[PDB]
RNA sequence: CUUUAAUGUUUGAUGUUCUAACGUUGACCCGUAAUCCGGGUUGCGGACAGUGUCUGGUGGGUAGUUUGACUGGGGCGGUC
RNA sequence: AAUUCCUUGUCGGGUAAGUUCCGACCUGCACGAAUGGCGUAAUGAUGGCCAGGCUGUCUCCACCCGAGACUCAGUGAAAU
RNA sequence: GCUCGCCGGAAGACCAAGGGUUCCUGUCCAACGUUAAUCGGGGCAGGGUGAGUCGACCCCUAAGGCGAGGCCGAAAGGCGUAGUCGAUGGGAAACAGGUUAAUAUUCCUGUACUUGGUGUUACUGCGAAGGGGGGACGGAGAAGGCUAUGUUGGCCGGGCGACGGUUGUCCCGGUUUAAGCGUGUAGGCUGGUUUUCCAGGCAAAUCCGGAAAAUCAAGGCUGAGGCGUGAUGACGAGGCACUACGGUGCUGAAGCAACAAAUGCCCUGCUUCCAGGAAAAGCCUCUAAGCAUCAGGUAACAUCAAAUCGUACCCCAAACCGACACAGGUGGUCAGGUAGAGAAUACCAAGGCGCUUGAGAGAACUCGGGUGAAGGAACUAGGCAAAAUGGUGCCGUAACUUCGGGAGAAGGCACGCUGAUAUGUAGGUGAGGUCCCUCGCGGAUGGAGCUGAAAUCAGUCGAAGAUACCAGCUGGCUGCAACUGUUUAUUAAAAACACAGCACUGUGCAAACACGAAAGUGGACGUAUACGGUGUGACGCCUGCCCGGUGCCGGAAGGUUAAU
RNA sequence: AGGACCGAACCGACUAAUGUUGAAAAAUUAGCGGAUGACUUGUGGCUGGGGGUGAAAGGCCAAUCAAACCGGGAGAUAGCU
RNA sequence: ACUAUG
RNA sequence: CGCGGGGUGGAGCAGCUGGUAGCUCGUCGGGCUCAUAACCCGAAGGUCGUCGGUUCAAAUCCGGCCCCCGCAACCA
């Protein structure tokens, strides 16, 4: 069976890199709260 | 002429196309394309506002003049063309300055053609005149509304509005709805009915040919459940509504015009 | 008092004109290398249209809810 | 009758025998004209019925070829 | 190592994606590996990825994104102009041979090409953010020319056979060579050249567009392949020798012709059809502002430059997506022989595998196959399943029909091998030689050689000649839906949805309607022969009565009635 | 010429048997339907939860759908176990 | 305002 | 059966709120016509299904019995 995760690292970084983040106010909000939980990956960068 | 197809599959046996061998064969005339791409019925949000559209063949929009603007200067009809924008064929004309433009093909119309613009121009089909400058009587098309804007009225194939009465600044026009209604008289007309009138008499004879021009299919509110549509559910075939749009307004009957500032123009609302 | 008249009078609302608000998804000119926007010139509409506050009508388009108990199982019937 | 409760209605056809099928009748419980009526060549992994061919489907199973089963060696689960 | 078996339009080779050291060498076997393991995609150490031309980067744009000013919005924000991003598309250039344990169009040997910069010399109207050209575009179909490629002959080098025959019309192997440069062919497109005038291309234009005369008909553009050169080279079956028996060294034969032939190239061609088939830059050309001894442009020669990042390995999979070393999933490219219509199927080549538990036994029962006396649907809810039918050519073919169909209806017949007609025909191809010529990749006749159906007649073997694999069961009545389609991913494929067609109804354009507190966008760069909604559902014959009820439409006199 | 016919690739999913702690959280073997189109497929893009999309099955929206998933109100409430 | 049958 | 409705001159209907039985057709008698039908005139006829209660009094209010319709008889 063709299964739901087909990957694509263009795509990967344009829904979740850092600069989709950076782009709007709640993708900020979200590195805020993942930089204050501690967390070594912010996001799917390398 | 309307060509009865011979019906050698099932989806043959009820086409009837309209063949019109005075058309060009050939590639149209490149310095009035331009690119024109496709909607899907969707806007600016993505959503689709408007439902069945979606599909077809790729189409190259053809700069029409409908303002007819360049006055005085006679032009020839070097030949008529197909436009796939349009029910109307479209003519390709030479001005005596070598311009070229497309411009709607009026009934009886043919190669080698004079077409003039503007006031001094002689009252034969094809021809632009302000409204001043036609007779009372006369079948006119691609009307204007404010002048200077373009035609907008009677540009379909095979319709005209009809001139009716003259009563100062104003004229009156018997629209091809049925449908009186005063235009202010600098406002230009091109002379004639519109062309390829046979138009209406084609039959497209299966589903994929609606699907050709671009047409996805329809789904009835009976169909649907209800949360989709009024027309919802029952075991079985019900209805015992009031037929309505999906949107729940009364289709059959109710009246949707509310437009106050244009009233005063309207001599009288259609048949 | 009844009926009625012109003297004057305060508001009315029913037309018809007008232009100066307002409209213009008419045309041209400029910012400008720009089918946005703005400004100008000129036409066409014109106190209408349209937007606010108040208000009647409509409104399963949407929402929140209700839709009893007894009962030799429940329902129907019957009762309170 | 994709509609008929009574109903395996009655009559005819087909079978040695037909609650199904086909043709009729009309007593339509409760068909019916674009929530379409009656017809229809072609089309259908569509529903029902009949016939020829073919057969281990069956009378009624028999034998054979391979893979597991069983024994030996090594590895080694699970529901409860 | 020697046999055996399996794949071979893949179970082979090569890209993209995705992974990221899994690649190669040494070493180790605790754990991992559904068993052991000295082996490993496992542990440890070391090694390996070499570019002006391949790809990204870069120049250009699509759908789309972001968006200075701007418009709109309690706030957050939304939409969008100028712009700026965004490939899956457009834009310069490389081939053959060699070599490592592991890279190679990247290294080495040869032979090439591309675009920039600076300098010299000769000649000279250069120049946009503007104008024009070009780039620049669909489907189907046909058939002519080729090549890749293959088969046969000839040429060269080996062999003369473990068992009867095998010095011959016998056997085995080889017969390969590129980009580039030169020539310009089958074919395809097109009248050509010079002058004059002109409300067009936002201004100017010598460019494009337009109108006019005058003059020769053959000039131009495009173009596969072939031949020439590249190549006195490279490769090359083997042979002559040294060897840690892994390989290292030295030399090297022939290297032609004929036929068949693509789904590849001419071909972005040609013929045809309606549903009428991107954009922008590079590129070519025109001028405006500007500058004229300059600057810049054109050609020739020199000289310098072409950075950076990717490059190992897996890729129909043990390395990707499926928790697994998982019978699943995954875009593109290549296409040998014999049979065959074929990319089907069988057997094979190149190449690659034997699927990481085995060894015995030969019970019941289960799984997957084979055969079956007599009968032949009696089975069963139901012929479910199985059996059967199956090819090519020829004969022949009913009701009904929308005249197309039904129809491959049904149902028959022939089919192997050998020979003759003809030591191989009809046909296809076409050399030598003569003849001609605006003398070449030319034309005429000419037919050597090569290839080669189909038929008839005569013979001959078998139980059976479409012998295997491959490959329709057929007919009759009837319901429903006209038809091809679509549907419940994971128990429903249907009579459900859709459909062409029909009808009603709304909508006069700043349209109705829809998405949006709004700006705005779709509808539509459409305009009533158009667009939205609702119902019915090809076609044929038709479509009756009711306006009391409920909706909708119109009507305004009177009644009732809100804020004020 | 054709939403024409037969039939590989490719798309699908009608019947049966197997499998049902599977080889597989939907497959395998043998047959089956489409196969120049209302076809199929790659890369990128748009539509967002009472919202989307839907040739309409309440189908699909990351093995979840008559209202997704993650976090919060939140120790919701539970005359019931 | 009249009308049908034998 | 559970619920509800209806039995009225010969036929179809109205009257059912206790004191009063009507409408159209049919029957009977008279006319008109040669005769019949139509047409004109005049007259009758109803135990209000049946039994029993209630009231001074019952077609009428109330109960039982009989016939006749309609609706319901469901979830497993």
């Amino acid at each position: 069976m063709k299964r739901t995760f087909q990957p694509s690292v263009l795509k990967r970084n344009r829904s979740h890199g850092f600069r989709a983040r950076m782009a709007t106010k709640n993708g900020r909000q979200v590195l805020a709260r993942r930089r204050a939980k501690g967390r070594a990956r912010l996001t799917v960068s390398k | 002429a309307v060509v009865k197809c011979k019906p050698t599959s099932p989806g043959r046996r009820h086409v009837v196309k309209v063949v019109n061998p005075e058309l060009h064969k050939g590639k149209p005339f490149a310095p009035l394309l331009e690119k024109n791409s496709k909607s899907g019925g969707r806007n600016n949000n993505g959503r689709i506002t408007t439902r069945h559209i979606g599909g077809g063949h790729k189409q190259a929009y053809r700069i029409v003049d409908f303002k007819r603007n360049k006055d005085g200067i006679p032009a020839v009809v070097e030949r008529l063309e197909y436009d796939p924008n349009r029910s109307a064929n479209i003519a390709l004309v030479l001005y005596k300055d070598g311009e070229r433009r497309y411009i709607l093909a009026p009934k009886g119309l043919k190669a080698g053609d004079q077409i003039q613009s503007g006031v001094d121009a002689a009252i034969k089909p094809g021809n632009t005149l302000p409204m001043r400058n036609i007779p009372v009587g006369s079948t006119v098309h691609n009307v204007e509304m404010k002048p200077g804007k373009g035609g907008q009225l009677a540009r379909s194939a095979g319709t005209y509005v009809q001139i009716v009465a003259r009563d100062g600044a104003y004229v009156t026009l018997r629209l091809r709805s049925g449908e009186m209604r005063k235009v202010e008289a600098d406002c230009r007309a091109t002379l004639g009915e519109v062309g390829n009138a046979e138009h209406m008499l084609r039959v497209l004879g299966k589903a994929g040919a609606a699907r050709w021009r671009g047409v996805r299919p329809t789904v009835r509110g009976t169909a649907m459940n209800p949360v989709d549509h009024p027309h919802g559910g029952g075991e079985g075939r019900n209805f015992g509504k009031h037929p309505v749009t999906p949107w729940g307004v009364q289709t059959k009957g109710k009246k949707t015009r509310s437009n106050k500032r244009t009233d005063k123009f309207i001599v009288r609302r259609r048949s």
